[PDB]
């Protein structure tokens, strides 16, 4: 034994235990999700209200990269911010050399290679976050989810954090019941419901809902936060479904 | 040198003379100035032969690596890579490059990158020492959405005049046609274009 | 246990013990309170002396005319982080002619602390910070943890026995948020808040440290006989 | 700096160096000693660019003194001259070269022979019976070529040196304010205080 | 150290009671060759600022990319990016002025003269100049290159000092700007007939006018002019 | 026992971290196969999409390294993409420096050398992947060259990789013992793909739908991957005789 | 100002029947001023001989550099360096200072100890090799030497006849150059004996 | 210097004169200007002679290592790419002007390269001070589908034009023929049209003519035993 | 990141042993047998092509490698380590010799350079020793024919004949009985084939045996004619057919 004391060491199984321990930090975090719709993507996250003294709507979690990509993550929040900072540098250098905004699959590999690099050496620690991200490019909508190992794939729907099992089941119903697809406005409503449903794993404290979206028809392919009337409408739809 | 690129209905065509001079001596009378940086993205080179060959080789490398990762690059992207090299190394380069390419989404596009490393998207572009003598002719005779045959004639006639007046231009007129159908090379000899 | 030798090692449950040990240094520190209204933001700090011959360790540091913080934990680490904030506030003013937003200042502190939690050789910062400020969106209060976590709040407290002050502020929330255009009453509420964390000792003239920033009020620190009015 | 002369006789080496220091319009000093003792039996005179001359000479002196302490041994005149040549040969391809010309007069205690080396700022070294730098040789070498003998005494060397200085004082346009003369032999280095 | 290759001529501007106006022609010259005829040299930043640039066009395109990146960067982690924490004209100018002075201090300048025109959050008019040397100044009217010599005298007759600004309407100001552009077309050999004009008003916002032409030109008197003496 | 944590010799002259990297290679539970025709080189790999929430078009272990070279990977996707990015960069650089397309065997050697370094330098871990490079080389013709975490590489008439490599290997061995030639004597690549799928079905004892397979084909001057509908046409032809 | 003619001097080398000869003048000067009449320009490392003309500081530096390098060569190779091999070493060493060169004109002469074949070679200041069958010249009177050698030289001269030919080539060339002369040395080199002769010449 | 390259049916031929000069003086009368980059890739150099030799040997060395690394015979395009990128980086300060020719598995090739790093393709090329004299012959007699014998004849005639008409060129003609599927044949002194006539007089001196001051044996042997 | 292993991974144990070197030698012992024999007019080096799979094309894996035209190398131990050492050896022959002296290094000095590289992997920070022993055969003008062994420690020794790897102890005894100072190259090849047969289990033919010689100059392998002094490489790898012809006279 001792194989789990140092990053980048293969165990006799062929496993990197330090990466597996990073996953435990992710599973301890709040629930975050992503839904791929007809012409875009929707992101939503659960924000635990630890105290009344927290200023409502102020501690924003979802982050924009460039102007067309949204990023949300569960686990160690600072690690997620570090990954988004790198992502913003990668997107800037791509656009600098190639003019066009970074395609979503291209951006996915940039994050992937960077996270994977933190599994090659014992002088660094793996990322303690799973990141759901995506947006719209020239080939349409794309949704991705990236793990501490550096592993990522494309998704129809994605979920991570403490209430991921509940969320995944809800997402799988939507995929089956809508083979033709889901509209952006429908996806916002559904995202609100799924977070409210996933909040059962975190039922002790009350929470605040935060939603964002990128849609070709609804936001002109730019990342925007869902605010005001559209947010309240989604909260009402969600509250109606849990009762 | 006399070089030009012209967009038309089905795409874009690049044209060039074949003369390379060292002072008044013609060091090469059959030069190929139409250079491939990607399958359907080509460029016309003017200025230092060493510089433009070096730049083109680096761009071809960049677009080959782009293609392996992100798929076929746009003509705008190719122009941007050319610009980055020309702008950032403006103190040490003498290069005037016209970039021409065919997309299926964007169709035929032409970008000119003059000495300073600025970029200008145009319906057609002319460059090289011989171009000065055909600004009047090209402005009067260019139309948008010409046919392949009309565009070949426009370039043939234009470069014929550039060759006639510019001592640094001459030899054969080479052309490369970029369309959905593919890539076609054309060559026109002195006995043909001198009698136009 | 076997996983607390350095900051580059996760435990089997996904914990970072060196970061947790750094968090423990804050809990040993002296209590400091932060609270705000819509016009002003206030810091109150209980200073700690070594003995009766010694001075009381300063707790509040000014970062700009519109921003400053109070500390709890390793004081030299607060000096490093407050110096960085001074530089960032300064860069924003010199390059962009722009006062650095309090929220952006929190983001910068988070990222600086994060790098010390993912690399070999280094160590986490051993201090907690309460940042107050008045910018283009009004009064603000931030809480910084050396884990990297930064949070915007109406009121809070950090240090030893900070839970008493935090509960009081949670009760008084609806009252002190409405104290607009009255600096003295907002400080009174902060002095009453920090009093819920005292045991055996009381607030004296060289014990108490108060700071305030607001609409037409530059970040100023009050010590000595300037706080006797509030005792 | 100006005139530096050297002559190797039977049993000693004699170095003569001018006393004037001129900064453009005025003669600032008339008692300047343009020499440094490198070791008990080795003396170096110098001339060239202001500042660089003393800086180079003191740098060489420090290095030879360091060697002497480390090994408890005095390097031969040949070995010292080779070290000095390399430093100047290195310097000529530097960012800012030492513009310094030197004469090295030493008595080799092993061979019981006086030795005179002439090295210019490029690192050009020659061993000579007599030598100079600048324009000094143009006025003095015809006299030395005539009178010099390898078996001359120290007194005869000083007399031939006086004739050289007299010719310099007659035909040179610049007033170099006389010379300081030093003798290097088996007993070490001494200054002739009346010349 | 370099030399400008492809260049743009004058940028002109002035203040009026409720805002600012800025204008520049659409030419990119290659020495005496009038090479490029569709170059936009007024670049809007948000809905409160317009940056007008003369001099080297390759450097202009670089500055354009810097400003585009500035908008992207400001929006990062900024919920009030379209409200209280939007880019101000004053922020945009100070950034450009910093870059210009830094580049001249490395002996590698951005070969340009720049005028930043806009309206601040409190409604105040903003108008300030910066060039390749990092030199900055403000005035009720500002102009670069030939415009400094020919436009300023005309524009100063409308607003001569600070107290003339509240007395100057947007109609009077635009009229003065358009006339100045005509005068420059008459007298600057590196100018063109086609130009762009932008108005930034505290009430009606940013109005960007493209494809404007110099009109009402006097040439008839040329027919009577014969010989040289 | 720190000789098991980093790449230094054990008392038996073994490198345990290398051996454990070979074990990580089978973590995906996927099998791959490569064969050579007269004019082509074919590579097939199993495709498993276990989650319904996944976008199946993004799930892949075959990579287009250059125009001429394809690569299939056996091992976890993060290490696979690491090797893919590096191979793409190496191939592009080679063409720039030496003026011709990087040969399949030369790229294999280069990636094998990089892997060797990770077995000798302590600060770098081995990649838990096996890389099979395929092309139709302009000098050597149809080519299969395979690299592993030990830094070993060699050319193959045909090859197989994965948890059930032995079954596929023996099946291929028996065929070439009959034919007595080093390749599949077939004109079209379509029939070489059909041969490859048929012999994988025989060796594994399992049937495949269009979504269960992933196919890459190398011809003169290009490598390409087949779509689900191209694979379906291949499966129909196999069933009809 | 021109570094290759500050100090002056010449070297010449010739081949004969089973022998080679290399010769040089003895002058070192500072432009017009004669400084030394004992500045020998021919050096040897084992049985390989090297003459160097040009800037005198570089002449001395390169001798020290090639003594350095041939001593290490011998310790590692366990044999003396041959003329052909040493020629390549000189060329390599000079080219490595391509953009800050030694201002010299080197000349190699010797007999290969295994084949018995006579060998000579010349270089420009940056390393280009001239491997002539007949003769090699270098220095401030190289034009004069070319003229003398071209008319006086004939192939397969016996050692004592080759001495007369090369001596007369040097002497008469030097007497038509202001910056060369003040004495001369001639080396006659056979497979296992080398004779060195100082010549009597005019001293102006 | 005169150098030419000529393509023919089944390969390529390169030729050069044999005069090297320092200003107006002829340093060597039988210089070798045809250099080997690899067994079947040869090149001829004009300009700074040390640079042409050095850049040939450096790229030749790296080409050999590349050949061993890739287990393939070296290609002319590789030599060309490596030469041009090396020369471009030094911005013309390495004064190498080369004609590069050879055969490889891809076929037969002929290129020129200039000191600043630009390259060109052709069926016939000339370089050096005698290039205009050589090109005049090439432009007069070149045709498509030349035989080996015709190409050798044309190449050597082009060098002769340089020899007789350019003062920078002279002496002999060197030729190298590179044919597909054959060993490259280097023909040193292929033509010798400039042998010096017998002199009118022998200038062998009587023994004892030269005045001698001192004689001494030079010890070339190492320190002896006993 | 950064390589933070700046300390030695090979150190002296209390008994004076360098563990990592001993363990590297153990890896060599497990390796396939290779041998070398020196004759009066040549040198022969040989090994078994232990194919990992019959689907593998073992001709694409070269165990015997040309270092210079007159020097060749074979190994026993870790194949990948050998491959990178061959790359480094080929390069150092140029960078530290041919680019300086215009000729290829003598056998003993190239061996010395390879030995230095192997020594440094035994002392430098954050690396392990090479897990191979090399046999290097060569010819040069002044030293004639020679054969050298290089071990993981960096130590090297000259041999008349020797063997390394699996069955080296038995093979060296076999060579001691057969070797004399009057052997011709063909006699040495015959003895090499006889010796190698003892350590080979399965197939023994031209396709499973790799053999090369350092002998006469091969002008037919030079690739060009015209330079009399250039006469071709002395290193030659024997073909599958050439090996089988000598297995009938076995
Ligand atoms: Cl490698
Ligand atoms: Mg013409
Ligand atoms: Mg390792
Ligand atoms: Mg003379
Ligand atoms: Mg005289």
């Amino acid at each position: 034994t001792g194989y789990d004391l140092s990053n980048s060491v293969f165990s006799p199984d062929g496993r990197n235990f330090q990466v597996e321990y990073a996953v435990k930090a992710v599973e301890n975090g709040t629930t975050s999700i992503g839904i791929k719709c007809n012409d875009g993507v929707v992101f939503a996250v659960e924000k635990l209200i630890t105290s009344k003294l927290l200023v409502p709507q102020k501690n924003v979690k979802i982050q924009v990269v460039d102007r067309h990509i949204g990023c949300v993550y569960s686990g160690l929040i600072p690690d997620g911010r570090h990954l988004v900072n790198r992502g913003r540098e990668e997107a800037a250098s791509f656009k600098k050399l190639y003019k066009t905004p970074i395609p979503i699959p291209a951006f996915a590999d940039r994050l992937g290679q960077y996270v994977q690099a933190h599994t090659l050496y014992n002088s660094v620690r793996p990322f303690g976050v799973s990141t759901i991200f995506g947006g719209v490019d020239k080939n349409g909508a794309h949704l991705y989810m990236l793990e501490p190992s550096g592993s990522y794939w494309g998704y129809k729907g994605a979920a991570t954090g403490k209430g991921r099992q509940s969320a995944k089941a809800e997402l799988e119903k939507l995929v089956d019941h809508h083979p033709e697809g889901l509209s952006a406005r429908e996806a916002v409503k559904q995202a609100a419901k799924i977070i409210y449903l996933a909040h059962e794993d975190n039922k002790e404290k009350d929470f605040e809902l935060e939603i964002s979206w990128c849609s070709l028809s609804e936001t002109n392919g730019l990342h925007k936060f869902v605010k005001g009337d559209l947010l309240q409408e989604a909260i009402d739809f969600a509250q109606k479904e849990i009762n | 040198t006399s070089i030009m690129a012209v967009t038309f209905k089905d795409g874009v065509i690049l044209g060039a003379d074949s003369r390379t001079t060292t002072g008044a001596y013609i060091a090469n009378r059959v030069t190929d100035k139409l250079t491939r940086v990607h399958d359907k993205i080509w460029c016309c080179r003017s200025g230092s032969a060493a510089d433009t060959q070096a730049i083109a080789d680096i761009v071809q490398y960049h677009l080959e690596l782009y293609t392996s990762q992100y798929g076929t690059p746009s003509t705008e992207t190719a122009a941007s890579v050319f610009k980055e090299l020309c702008y950032e190394n403006k103190d040490n380069l003498t290069a005037g490059i016209i970039v021409a390419g065919y997309d299926d989404k964007n169709k035929g596009e032409v970008y000119t990158i003059p000495l300073g490393g600025s970029v200008h998207k145009l319906p057609y572009a002319i460059a090289g020492s011989g171009s000065t003598f055909i600004y009047g002719y090209c402005d009067k005779n260019f139309r948008e959405n010409m046919s392949k045959e009309e565009t070949v004639d426009f370039i043939k006639h234009s470069l014929s005049q550039a060759i006639k007046w510019d001592g640094s231009s001459g030899g054969v007129i080479r052309m490369v046609v970029l369309t959905a159908a593919g890539v076609e090379r054309l060559i026109f000899y002195p006995d043909e274009y001198e009698q136009l | 246990n076997n996983y607390d030798g350095d900051t580059v090692t996760f435990s089997p449950t996904g914990r970072l013990f060196q970061v947790e040990y750094a968090l423990e240094a804050i809990k040993q520190g002296s209590v400091t309170v932060g609270l705000r209204s819509n016009t002003h933001a206030v810091l109150v700090a209980l200073k700690r002396n070594a003995d009766e011959l010694s001075s009381y360790q300063k707790k509040i540091i000014k970062c700009d005319e519109h921003m400053g913080l109070s500390l709890a934990g390793l004081a030299p680490d607060a000096r490093v982080l407050s110096n960085y904030l001074r530089q960032q506030c300064n860069y924003s003013s010199l390059v962009f002619n722009r006062k650095l937003a309090v929220e952006r200042a929190g983001h910068l502190l988070c990222d600086k602390a994060q790098k010390n939690t993912q690399s070999y050789g280094g160590r986490p910062y051993g201090v907690g910070l309460l940042i107050i400020g008045y910018d283009k969106s009004g009064a603000h209060l931030l809480e910084f943890q050396p884990s990297g976590n930064v949070t915007e709040l109406y009121g809070t407290a950090i240090g030893a026995r900070s839970q008493g002050a935090k509960t009081y502020l949670e009760r008084t929330l609806d009252t002190f948020i409405k104290i607009d255009g009255n600096p003295d009453e907002l400080i009174k509420a902060g002095v009453e808040a920090i009093s819920q964390s005292l045991r055996d000792e009381s607030l004296t003239v060289d014990n108490l440290s108060i700071a305030i920033v607001g609409k037409d009020t530059p970040f100023t620190i009050y010590d000595g006989e300037a706080v006797a009015k509030y005792i | 700096m100006d005139i530096i002369l050297g002559i190797r006789v039977q049993d000693s080496v004699i170095l003569a160096s001018s006393k004037a220091v001129t900064r453009g319009i005025s003669v600032l000093k008339d008692s300047d000693d343009k020499t440094r003792q490198l070791s008990p039996h080795t003396l170096m005179s110098f001339a060239g660019e202001a500042g660089d001359t003393v800086q180079f000479a003191e740098y060489i002196q420090a290095n030879i003194q360091l060697y002497s302490i480390r090994e408890d041994y005095e390097l031969s005149p040949q070995a010292v001259s080779s070290f000095v040549r390399q430093e100047l040969a290195k310097s000529i391809r530097s960012r800012r070269p030492y513009q310094v010309n030197v004469l090295i007069g030493g008595y080799d205690k092993k061979k019981n022979k006086p030795e005179l080396y002439q090295i210019d700022y490029l690192g050009t070294k020659v061993e000579l019976p007599y030598g100079a730098h600048g324009y000094s040789g143009f006025y003095t070498f015809s006299l030395l070529d005539h009178h010099y003998r390898p078996d001359m005494t120290t007194e005869e060397g000083l007399d031939l040196l006086k004739l050289c200085v007299q010719e310099l004082e007659k035909r040179m346009p610049m007033d170099f304010k006389g010379v300081i003369v030093k003798i290097v032999d088996k007993d070490g280095i001494r200054q002739v205080d009346d010349f | 150290t370099q030399q400008p290759i492809v260049t743009g001529t004058s940028v002109i501007s002035m203040k009026y009671d409720n805002g600012v106006i800025i204008a520049a022609d659409n030419l990119g010259s290659y020495g005496s060759l009038l090479r490029f005829n569709g170059v936009e040299r007024l670049i809007p930043v948000g809905d409160n600022t317009v940056v007008g640039i003369s001099g080297d066009i390759s450097d202009m395109q670089h500055i354009e990319r810097l400003l585009k990146d500035l908008v992207t960067e400001n929006a990062y982690d900024n919920p009030l990016a379209d409200a209280e924490e939007a880019l101000e004209p004053s922020y945009i100018f100070e950034y450009l002025a910093t870059v210009m002075y830094q580049r001249r201090s490395k002996m590698n300048p951005l070969w340009n003269a720049i005028i930043v025109a806009g309206v601040q959050s409190n409604g105040d008019q903003f108008l300030r100049y910066v060039n390749l040397l990092g030199v900055t100044y403000s005035s009720p009217t500002l102009a670069t290159g030939f415009g400094a010599h020919m436009a300023n005298p005309l524009l100063r007759k409308v607003v001569d000092r600070e107290s003339d600004i509240p007395k100057t309407t947007v109609q009077v100001a635009e009229e003065a700007i358009v006339n100045a552009m005509r005068v420059l077309y008459y007298r600057d050999a590196r100018s063109s007939r086609n130009f762009s004009l932008a108005i930034i008003d505290k009430n009606t916002g940013l109005t960007f006018k493209k494809n404007l032409q110099v009109e009402n030109m006097k040439w008839d008197f040329a027919k009577d002019i014969k010989g040289y003496g | 026992g720190y000789d098991r944590h980093i790449t230094i010799f054990s008392p038996e002259g073994r490198l345990y971290q290398v051996e454990y990297a070979f074990k990580a290679t089978n973590q995906t539970n996927i099998n791959s196969l490569a064969v050579r025709g007269k004019d082509c080189t074919v590579v097939i790999s199993q495709k498993k999409v276990p989650d319904k929430l996944l976008d199946p078009t993004t799930v892949s272990y075959i990579f287009c390294i250059s125009r001429t070279i394809g690569m299939v990977v056996n091992g976890p996707i993060p290490d696979a993409r690491n090797a893919a990015l590096r191979a793409k960069a190496e191939a592009a650089e080679f063409r720039y420096k030496y003026g011709y397309d990087m040969p399949c065997d030369v790229l294999a050697k280069r990636m094998a050398n990089l892997s060797q370094i990770y077995t000798q330098r302590a600060y770098m871990r081995p990649l838990g992947v096996i890389l099979t490079f395929v092309s139709v080389d302009e000098e050597l013709g149809p080519s299969i060259y395979k690299t592993d975490p030990a830094g070993y590489y060699v050319g193959y008439k045909a090859t197989a990789t994965g948890p059930k490599q032995q079954e596929i290997t023996t099946n291929l061995e028996n065929h070439f013992k009959k034919s007595k030639i080093d390749h599949i004597n077939e004109e079209s690549w379509e029939k070489v793909v059909e041969f490859a799928i048929t012999h994988m079905i025989d060796a594994l004892g399992t049937e495949f739908s269009k979504n269960d397979l992933e196919v890459g084909v190398a011809t003169k001057d290009k490598f390409f991957t087949l779509s689900a509908e191209n694979i379906e046409e291949r499966l129909v032809a196999i069933a009809e005789q | 100002s021109d570094p290759s003619s500050i100090n002056g001097g010449i070297v010449v080398a010739m081949t004969g029947k089973d022998c080679v000869a290399i010769a040089c003048d003895l002058r070192l000067g500072s432009q017009s001023l004669g400084v030394s009449n004992k500045f020998e320009k021919i050096f040897h490392y084992g049985h390989v001989f090297l003459g160097i003309t040009g800037l005198a500081t570089d002449v001395t530096t390169l001798n020290e550099m090639f003594r350095y390098k041939t001593n290490l060569y011998k310790l590692k190779e366990e044999r003396a360096i041959e003329p052909e091999t040493f020629t390549q070493l000189v060329s390599s060493s000079l080219y490595e200072r391509r953009f800050g060169p030694y201002f010299v004109g080197p000349v190699v002469a010797g007999i290969n100890s295994k084949s018995g074949k006579p060998f000579i070679a010349g270089f420009d200041l940056i390393g280009c090799i001239d491997e002539a069958k007949d003769f090699i010249v270098s220095g401030t009177a190289s034009d004069q030497l070319f003229g003398m050698c071209e008319s006086l030289y004939e192939p397969n001269l016996e050692p004592e006849d080759l001495f007369e030919t090369i001596s007369q080539a040097l002497l008469n060339a030097a007497d038509r150059d202001a910056l060369s002369g003040w004495g001369a040395v001639v080396y006659i080199i056979k497979k296992d004996e080398v004779v060195k002769r100082y010549l009597k010449m005019r001293q102006d | 210097t005169t150098i030419v390259g000529v393509k023919f049916n089944n390969g390529v031929v390169i030729a050069a004169d044999t005069r090297s000069t320092q200003g107006p003086i002829v340093a060597d009368k039988n210089c070798a200007k045809l250099h080997r980059i690899s067994p079947k890739i040869w090149c001829a150099g004009a300009g700074t002679a040390a640079d042409t030799e050095a850049v040939t040997q450096l790229i030749g060395s790296n080409i050999e290592l590349h050949s061993l690394y890739t287990s393939r015979e070296p290609r002319v395009v590789s030599a060309l790419q490596m030469l041009k990128q090396h020369l471009f980086k030094y911005q013309g300060h390495i004064g190498a002007y080369l004609i590069v020719a050879g055969v490889d598995p891809t076929g037969s090739h002929l290129f020129s390269i200039h000191a600043h790093g630009s390259t060109d393709v052709g069926y016939y090329l000339s370089l050096g001070s005698g290039s205009l004299a050589a090109m005049a012959v090439l432009e007069s007699h070149w045709k498509q589908d030349l035989t080996k014998e015709e190409a050798i004849k044309l190449a050597s005639d082009a060098i002769q034009a340089g020899i007789w008409n350019d003062l920078g060129s002279g002496s002999n003609v060197d030729v190298c023929v590179m044919e597909i599927g054959k060993d490259a044949e280097y023909l040193r002194n292929y033509l010798t049209p400039n042998v010096r006539e017998e002199k009118q007089k022998s200038y062998k001196f009587p023994r004892g003519t030269t005045a001698v001051l001192k004689e001494s044996i030079v010890n070339i042997c190492d320190i002896q035993e006993e | 990141m950064t390589d933070r292993y700046s300390f030695s991974l090979t150190t002296f144990s209390p008994s004076g042993k360098l563990g990592q070197i001993d363990y590297a030698l153990t890896a060599v012992k497990q390796g396939v047998t290779s041998l070398g024999i020196k004759a009066t007019n040549g040198v022969v080096i040989a090994t078994e092509k232990k194919s990992s799979s019959p689907l593998a094309m073992s001709e694409t894996l070269s165990k015997v490698s040309l270092l210079t035209p007159d020097i060749g190398a074979v190994y026993s131990g870790m194949g990948p380590d050998y491959r990178v050492l061959v790359d480094k050896s080929r390069k150092v022959a140029h960078t530290s010799y041919k680019r300086i002296y215009g000729e290829y290094p003598p056998t003993k000095l190239l061996v010395s350079e390879v030995a230095k590289i192997m020594q440094e992997a035994t002392q430098s920070g954050g690396v392990r020793p090479f897990g191979v022993s090399l046999l290097i055969a060569g010819h040069d003008e002044f030293n004639g024919f020679s054969l050298y062994q290089v071990d993981p420690s960096g130590s090297y020794f000259p041999w008349k004949a020797t063997a390394i790897g699996k069955g080296s102890v038995a093979a060296k005894t076999f060579l001691e009985k057969r070797w004399n100072d009057e052997l011709e190259l063909e006699d040495a090849i015959h003895i090499a084939l006889l010796t190698l047969k003892e350590s080979v289990e399965g197939e023994f033919n031209g396709d499973t045996i790799e053999l090369a010689i350092i002998g006469d100059e091969n002008p037919d392998l030079l690739g060009y004619t015209g330079i009399p002094t250039d006469k071709g490489p002395r290193f030659r790898k024997l073909t599958s057919q050439e090996i089988n012809d000598r297995l009938e006279a076995l």
